[PDB]
């Protein structure tokens, strides 16, 4: 019998091969729906006549 | 798509002519085979 759970080592003083990294990952999915969630993007102005 | 056509107006038989315009359009995808009312008590 193995015991999987282990605790943390992380501090910033320590070395390279444990260092505590935030990581999200982005799940994106595109179905037949239209979507809900856009991003934005610069525009320009508006000339007349 | 489930859209909702609606119209309201002033007037046992409805009489005239109207048009009807549009209000909420959700994209949820789902099946539906049959349909019932509600009712308000007092």
């Amino acid at each position: 019998c193995y015991f999987p759970l282990r605790s943390y080592s992380f501090r910033p003083t320590y070395g390279v091969g444990h260092q505590p990294y935030r990581v999200v990952v982005l799940s994106f999915e595109l179905l037949h729906a239209p979507a809900t969630v856009c991003g934005p993007k610069k525009s320009t102005n508006l000339v007349k006549n | 798509y489930f859209k909702i056509y609606s119209k309201h107006t002033p007037i046992d038989l409805p009489q005239g002519f109207s048009a009807l315009e549009p209000l909420v359009d959700l994209p949820i995808g789902i099946n539906i085979t049959r349909f019932q009312t509600l009712l308000a008590l007092h």
